[PDB]
RNA sequence: UUUUUUUUUU
RNA sequence: GAGGUUCGAAGACGAUCAGAUACCGUCGUAGUUCCGACCAUAAACGAUGCCGACUGGCGAUGCGGCGGCGUUAUUCCCAUGACCCGCCGGGCAGCUUCCGGGAAACCAAAGUCUUUGGGUUCCGGGGGGAGUAUGGUUGCAAAGCUGAAACUUAAAGGAAUUGA
C-alpha cells in the first residue's frame, strides 16, 4: 500500500535490491521511511528518550512545542537517531521515528583480544563532537555489558554492541547532544581506516547503472 | 630567534654543497696563508680579514682552500689577540654607549641598551670561562673595559 | 595541489625559490672576472661586495658597494664564471 | 629553540597526511627518526622515504599512502618496563588489533610487540594506528 | 584522450582562435595554474589549447558513459548559455532548465519540478552556485566549463574555457555535442558534423529584432 | 603550559601542594580552622541543656514558625 | 561580548586620540569616534533666497556659502536622529546614499 | 573483517576515494563514483567498458577532485602523456 | 555599590581604622 | 520642565 | 627651584527645576611647562604570555635584495631618480573562505587537543566575606606590594533564541 517517488524507492519495492548494505555502499541518500519498514521492519524497535516542553515568550505569551528523541535500532547491526520538534507530543513522536529510520547508519562491530566468537564490541576506541560533548567508546573484554548513562546505554544495545565503556567530557546532561556525540563516534568506527580495510575496493555497479531500463520503464509509468 | 631582539630573522651564509676548490683559483695555499699574514701584521680582526679575502684575491672559504679555520692558523703561530673578537667589540660598543651615557644621563634608552650589552658580555665570558679561553679568574668591570678596549 | 614533485622540483620554481629552503642550499652569488677599460690586468670579484676593490694597475676604484651587488664602474665589463 | 625534532616530524607527516597529499618535507633529520621510519615501512603505514644528503642534519622526503590516523610523541622519553608496557598500550592504543608503541630498547628502536617477543623494554618515544 | 583516432587537428584551432576561448580573463586561481601556460600584457592567461581537448575528452567519457540520455540534465542561469543549454539538451536528451532554478528541485522530493539527474554539466559555478551548491546533497557527478577565476567548489571535472565570452560559451558547447556523437556512434567521426556551432549562441534581442527585420 | 620534563617532579609536588590551597574542601579540612571553629568541633552529636525554647521565621517564600530551642 | 569589531572608534594602531567638544551638548569624545560631518548649508534658505535677490545690487555675481563642521559624539548624534539604530546585518554598513 | 576461525564476518565493506584512501562515510551525500568511458584505439567509439573513479565528498568539496582525477586518468593512460 | 564608590568608601573606612589604631 | 512606589508564597 | 601664555581640580559667581551639593556660562588657585628625587597606577585592552616545527589563497603597504616591456627628468650615453610588472625575507594589516577549532559571538590561530605529551614562566579553582583583618615592607601623605580566617549563600555568571 506504498507507492515509490524516487529511484532508490522504485527499486526496493519490485525486490531489485538485496538490502541496505548496498546502499551504504553507494553513500546514496535515504528519502523514504518504507525502505527500512521493508527490510527489517520485523526486527527494528524503537524507544523515545525525553519530551522537554521547549517554548518561546512574546507579545502574546508562553506556547509550548513538544520535541521528541527517539532511536530506532535491531539491536543487531543498524542504528540511527532522529529529532522533531512540533507542536503535538504524538506527532513529534510519531515523526522523529520516521526520521531516525531515515538516517539509520551501519555500525560496524569488532573483537577485543581474542578474535573468536561473534563481534561484540567496537573495532577500536572511537570519538564524536556534539557541541561540548566528547563521547569515546572504549572496546571491552566479553561480558561485561554497557558502562554508560542509561541513555547511551539504551542507544548502543540499540546499536546491537554487546559490551562498552564510555568515558564523556562535557555536559551530559544535555540528552541530544549527549546522544549525537557518541552517535557521531560510531559513525566514525565504520569510517574509520583500520589495517584490514587497506585491501582495494573493487568497485560495483551502482544501481543506477546496474538497473536503467527499469528505472526508465516505472518513471514513464509514474 | 634574536637574544634580545623580537627579529625573526633569516640571514646567513648559505655555504655551497661543492666543498672542493674551484679550478679556475690560481692560487696557492702558502700565498692564502701569506695574504693572511699581511693582513695580521696591518692590525685588522679576522671577521674583514676574511671579508677582504672574499671580496678581492678570490678566496671562497680559506677553510675549504687549506683546511684549518683562519683563528686556527693564527693561533697555531702565536700572534692572535688574546681577547675573542666578538667580546672584543661587544665591549667596546658598550664603552662608545657609556661615554654618550656620561655625557647625557637624562637618555634611558641608552642606559636599557647598555645594560642589554653589558649581559651579552656576561654570558660569552662564562661560556669562555668554561671552554678556557680566557683565565677563569678573568672578569668584566667599568672600571676596566676602557683599558681592555684598544 | 595535492601532489607537488618535493623530491624534483622545477628548476624555474627552485631558482625562483629563496637560497635557503632548497633541496641544497647554494649561493645566489657567483664569481666574475674584471677587466677595466685602460687595463690589462684581470681580477676577480665576487658577487654582493662589501669592500672597495682598487686595481692596482690601473690605480682606479672597480666596484663601489651600493648595497646588494657591488655596482662597477661604467667602462669595465663583467663576465660570470662558472656558470 | 627546537627541543624535540622527532616530536616535529611526527607532527608535520600528521599535518601533511590530514590535509591528504602524498608526500612531505622535513627539515631535519635524525637516525632516530629514520629508525621509526623503518618500522612504519614494515608495519604498512606509510611508503618509502629518502634521505637529502645537505651536510646539515639531512632532510627528509616521505611518500604517502594516507594509511595512516595518528602519529603522536612522548616527548619525556619515559623509561616503560616489561611490567608497564601491557599498561601503555591500553591507554595509547586504539584497538589491541593494531596500532604499535616503539620506544628506544637496547636492543634498538623496536616496536612494543618486537619488544615483548625479546623480552626487554626501554625508553617509550612515540606511538601510530 | 591518447589515441591517435582521437588526435588534434587543425580547424579546431581556428574555432578555438576565432570563439576566443583561450584568453579566459585576468585573475588567476591557484588550483587552475596547471592549465596557465603564461600571461599576456594585459594580464589575459592564455589558456594551453592541449587542455581544452584533453578535458574536453575526459569530460565527454563521462557523458558517454550514461545508457539513458534522459537521466541528464542541462542548467543555465545566464541567459547567454541558455540557447547552447536548450541546444545540448535536444541533441543528446538532457532535461532543459532555464530562468531561475528553483530551490528544492534535487532535494526536495514533493513538488513537481523534482528530478534526480545522474549527471548534470554547468555552464560556469560562479553564475550557477545555487544547482552545484544543491547538487551536494545528491552525490551528483558534475561537469563544469571552467573560467581561469571559476569557483571550483562542489566540481568533478573542469574543462577550461572562456566562459565571459559569448561565442566561446556556444563553440564549446557545440564542440562537446560533437565529440559525445562521434563517440557514441550516432554521428560518424569520418565527416564533419553538418549542423553550425552557430546554434548555439545566444543573441541579444535587439540584434535579433535587427536581423529579423533586415 | 604545564612542564613535562622527567626532572621536575619536585616542581609537580610543589606545584600541586602550593594549589592545593586554593580549593574550599582541602583548605578548610587541612588548616584547623574550621574545626576550632565550629561549636561542636568536630563532634557528630553533644550533650547541652536546654535554655530557651523559641521560634525562628522561615525563609522568604515559606511563611512558618520552626521551633528552634537554644541549648 | 562585542558588539563592534572597531569598538566604536576608528583607532585599532595608535594608543590616544586627542578629544573634540560636542556641538550638541559640549562633551568631549574622542574624534575618529565621534560622528563627524561637513555641512555646507547656502547663507540664505533656498526659498528666501529670492527676496535676497531681488533687493542684490549684483549682476547675479554672488553666492555666499556657509561651511561648517559638525561633531556629535554617540549619546547626542541619536537625539539629533543621526545614525539611527541598525539591523544585526545592518552594521556592517558604510556611508548612506 | 574476519576472526580466528578465517569466516568473513562482517556486514559489508564500503569503497574508498581512489585519491585520498579514505573510508567514504555512508551518510556522505557529496561523494560520487564517476565513470569514465573507454574506447577501441582506431574505431574511437564506446566498446561497453568503464573505469570506475571514487571520490570521497570532502576532497570534492575542498577542490581537489578535478586535479585527483587527471593524475588517475593520466596513469591509467586515457590522458596523453604530453599533457 | 557601584564598583568604584565602594572602593571610595572602604578605603574611607580603613582610613578612619588606622586613625583609631594610632591614637589607641 | 518633571512621571516615586506597588504586597507574600502561590 | 624657575613663570604663569592657554586650558583647568578645589572654590566662587550667574541660569534650570520641589530640592541641583551637577550638567550650561564667567573667572579661577593647586595643577597643565622645564629641571632633580619620590610616587608605580590605568580599559598599561589585541579584556588575547615568550621560544620553536607544520599548517590554503587573493588584492595591497613599509624596508632591503634580485629581473624586466615601457613612460618620464637630470641630458648628450650609461648611470642616478620616479611610475608599471613580478620574485625573494623580515613585518603592521584587511577580505572572502565547510582548513580547522569554539558554547557561541567570532578567530589561519582563538589550528595542528581524548586520534590528549615541542620547552617553560606567570596565573584561576562556585558565589560572597574580601583585596577585608593582622603581620611585614615602600611612601611626606594619599596610598602601593604581599595577604588570611570566622561566617554566609543554590546560585552568580558567559553566549545565543523571539518580544517589549
Ligand atoms: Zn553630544
Amino acid at each position: 500500500e506504498w507507492i515509490p517517488v524516487t529511484k532508490l524507492g522504485r527499486l526496493v519495492k519490485d525486490m531489485k535490491i538485496k538490502s541496505l548494505e548496498e546502499i551504504y555502499l553507494f553513500s546514496l541518500p535515504i528519502k523514504e521511511s518504507e525502505i527500512i519498514d521493508f527490510f527489517l521492519g520485523a526486527s527494528l524497535k524503537d524507544e523515545v528518550l525525553k519530551i522537554m516542553p521547549v517554548q518561546k515568550q512574546t507579545r502574546a505569551g508562553q506556547r509550548t512545542r513538544f520535541k521528541a528523541f527517539v532511536a530506532i535500532g535491531d539491536y543487531n547491526g543498524h542504528v540511527g537517531l532522529g529529532v522533531k520538534c512540533s507542536k503535538e507530543v504524538a506527532t513529534a513522536i510519531r515523526g522523529a521515528i520516521i526520521l531516525a529510520k531515515l538516517s539509520i547508519v551501519p555500525v560496524r562491530r569488532g573483537y577485543w583480544g581474542n578474535k573468536i566468537g561473534k563481534p561484540h564490541t567496537v573495532p577500536c576506541k572511537v570519538t564524536g563532537r556534539c557541541g561540548s560533548v566528547l563521547v569515546r567508546l572504549i572496546p571491552a573484554p566479553r561480558g561485561t555489558g554497557i558502562v554508560s548513562a542509561p541513555v547511551p546505554k539504551k542507544l548502543l544495545m540499540m546499536a546491537g554492541i554487546d559490551d562498552c565503556y564510555t568515558s564523556a567530557r562535557g555536559c551530559t546532561a544535555t540528552l541530544g547532544n549527549f546522544a549525537k556525540a557518541t552517535f557521531d563516534a560510531i559513525s566514525k568506527t565504520y569510517s574509520y581506516l583500520t589495517p584490514d580495510l587497506w585491501k582495494e575496493t573493487v568497485f560495483t555497479k551502482s544501481p543506477y547503472q546496474e538497473f536503467t531500463d527499469h528505472l526508465v520503464k516505472t518513471h514513464t509509468r509514474v | 630567534g634574536r637574544m634580545h631582539a623580537p627579529g625573526k630573522g633569516l640571514s646567513q651564509s648559505a655555504l655551497p654543497y661543492r666543498r672542493s676548490v674551484p679550478t679556475w683559483l690560481k692560487l696557492t695555499s702558502d700565498d692564502v696563508k701569506e695574504q693572511i699574514y699581511k693582513l695580521a701584521k696591518k692590525g685588522l680582526t679576522p671577521s674583514q680579514i676574511g671579508v677582504i679575502l672574499r671580496d678581492s684575491h678570490g678566496v671562497a672559504q680559506v677553510r675549504f682552500v687549506t683546511g684549518n679555520k683562519i683563528l686556527r692558523i693564527l693561533k697555531s703561530k702565536g700572534l692572535a689577540p688574546d681577547l675573542p673578537e666578538d667580546l672584543y667589540h661587544l665591549i667596546k660598543k658598550a664603552v662608545a654607549v657609556r661615554k654618550h651615557l656620561e655625557r647625557n644621563r637624562k637618555d634611558k634608552d641608552a642606559k636599557f641598551r647598555l645594560i642589554l650589552i653589558e649581559s651579552r658580555i656576561h654570558r660569552l665570558a662564562r661560556y669562555y670561562k668554561t671552554k678556557r679561553v680566557l683565565p677563569p679568574n678573568w672578569k668584566y668591570e667599568s672600571s676596566t673595559a676602557s683599558a681592555l678596549v684598544a | 595541489p595535492l601532489a607537488r614533485d618535493l623530491l624534483h622540483p622545477s628548476l624555474e620554481e627552485e631558482k625562483k625559490k629563496h637560497k635557503k629552503k632548497r633541496l641544497v642550499q647554494s649561493p645566489n652569488s657567483y664569481f666574475m672576472d674584471v677587466k677595466c677599460p685602460g687595463c690589462y690586468k684581470i681580477t676577480t670579484v665576487f658577487s654582493h661586495a662589501q669592500t672597495v676593490v682598487l686595481c692596482v694597475g690601473c690605480s682606479t676604484v672597480l666596484c663601489q658597494p651600493t648595497g646588494g651587488k657591488a655596482r662597477l664602474t661604467e667602462g669595465c665589463s663583467f663576465r660570470r664564471k662558472q656558470h | 629553540v627546537r627541543m624535540n625534532v622527532l616530536a616535529d616530524a611526527l607532527k608535520s607527516i600528521n599535518n601533511a597526511e590530514k590535509r591528504g597529499k602524498r608526500q612531505v618535507l622535513i627539515r631535519p633529520c635524525s637516525k632516530v627518526i629514520v629508525r621509526f621510519l623503518t618500522v612504519m615501512m614494515k608495519h604498512g603505514y606509510i611508503g618509502e622515504f629518502e634521505i637529502i644528503d645537505d651536510h646539515r642534519a639531512g632532510k627528509i622526503v616521505v611518500n604517502l599512502t594516507g594509511r595512516l590516523n595518528k602519529c603522536g610523541v612522548i616527548s619525556p622519553r619515559f623509561d616503560v618496563q616489561l611490567k608497564d608496557l601491557e599498561k601503555w598500550q591500553n591507554n595509547l592504543l586504539p584497538s589491541r588489533q593494531f596500532g604499535f608503541i616503539v620506544l628506544t630498547t637496547s636492543a634498538g628502536i623496536m616496536d612494543h610487540e618486537e619488544a615483548r617477543r625479546k623480552h626487554t623494554g626501554g625508553k617509550i618515544l612515540g606511538f601510530f594506528f | 584522450g591518447a589515441l591517435d583516432v582521437l588526435q588534434m587537428k587543425e580547424e579546431d584551432v581556428l574555432k578555438f582562435l576565432a570563439a576566443g576561448t583561450h584568453l579566459g580573463g585576468t585573475n588567476l586561481d591557484f588550483q587552475m595554474e596547471q592549465y596557465i601556460y603564461k600571461r599576456k600584457s594585459d594580464g589575459i592567461y592564455i589558456i594551453n589549447l592541449k587542455r581544452t581537448w584533453e578535458k574536453l575528452l575526459l569530460a565527454a567519457r563521462a557523458i558517454v558513459a550514461i545508457e539513458n540520455p534522459a537521466d541528464v540534465s542541462v542548467i543555465s542561469s545566464r541567459n547567454t548559455g541558455q540557447r547552447a543549454v536548450l541546444k545540448f539538451a535536444a541533441a543528446t536528451g538532457a532535461t532543459p532548465i532555464a530562468g531561475r532554478f528553483t530551490p528544492g528541485t534535487f532535494t526536495n522530493q514533493i513538488q513537481a519540478a523534482f528530478r534526480e539527474p545522474r549527471l548534470l554539466v554547468v555552464t560556469d559555478p560562479r553564475a550557477d552556485h545555487q544547482p552545484l551548491t544543491e547538487a551536494s546533497y545528491v552525490n551528483l557527478p558534475t561537469i563544469a566549463l571552467c573560467n581561469t577565476d571559476s569557483p571550483l567548489r562542489y566540481v568533478d571535472i573542469a574543462i577550461p574555457c572562456n566562459n565571459k565570452g559569448a561565442h566561446s560559451v556556444g563553440l564549446m558547447w557545440w564542440m562537446l555535442a560533437r565529440e559525445v556523437l562521434r563517440m557514441r556512434g550516432t554521428i560518424s567521426r569520418e565527416h564533419p558534423w553538418e549542423v553550425m556551432p552557430d546554434l548555439y549562441f545566444y543573441r541579444d534581442p535587439e540584434e535579433i529584432e535587427k536581423e529579423e527585420q533586415a | 603550559g604545564k612542564c613535562r620534563g622527567l626532572r621536575t617532579a619536585r616542581k609537580l609536588r610543589s606545584h600541586r601542594r602550593d594549589q592545593k590551597w586554593h580549593d574550599k574542601q582541602y583548605k578548610k579540612a587541612h588548616l584547623g580552622t574550621a574545626l576550632k571553629a565550629n561549636p561542636f568541633g568536630g563532634a557528630s552529636h553533644a550533650k547541652g541543656i536546654v535554655l530557651e525554647k523559641v521560634g525562628v521565621e522561615a525563609k522568604q517564600p515559606n511563611s512558618a514558625i520552626r521551633k528552634c530551642v537554644r541549648v | 561580548t562585542k558588539k563592534r569589531r572597531n569598538n566604536g572608534r576608528a583607532k585599532k594602531g595608535r594608543g590616544h586620540v586627542q578629544p573634540i567638544r560636542c556641538t550638541n551638548c559640549a562633551r568631549c569624545v574622542p574624534k575618529d569616534k565621534a560622528i563627524k560631518k561637513f555641512v555646507i548649508r547656502n547663507i540664505v534658505e533656498a526659498a528666501a533666497v529670492r527676496d535676497i535677490s531681488e533687493a542684490s545690487v549684483f549682476d547675479a555675481y554672488v553666492l555666499p556659502k556657509l561651511y561648517v563642521k559638525l561633531h556629535y559624539c554617540v549619546s547626542c548624534a541619536i537625539h539629533s536622529k543621526v545614525v539611527r539604530n541598525r539591523s544585526r546585518e545592518a552594521r556592517k554598513d558604510r556611508t548612506p546614499p | 573483517m574476519q576472526n580466528d576461525a578465517g569466516e568473513f564476518v562482517d556486514l559489508y565493506v564500503p569503497r574508498k576515494c581512489s585519491a585520498s584512501n579514505r573510508i567514504i562515510a555512508a551518510k556522505d551525500h557529496a561523494s560520487i563514483q564517476m565513470n569514465v568511458a573507454e574506447v577501441d584505439r582506431t574505431t574511437g567509439r564506446f566498446n561497453g567498458q568503464f573505469k570506475t573513479y571514487g571520490i570521497c565528498g570532502a576532497i570534492r568539496r575542498m577542490g581537489e577532485s578535478d586535479d585527483s582525477i587527471l593524475r588517475l586518468a593520466k596513469a591509467d593512460g586515457i590522458v596523453s602523456k604530453n599533457f | 555599590m557601584r564598583a568604584k564608590w565602594r572602593k571610595k568608601r572602604m578605603r574611607r573606612l580603613k582610613r578612619k581604622r588606622r586613625k583609631m589604631r594610632q591614637r589607641s
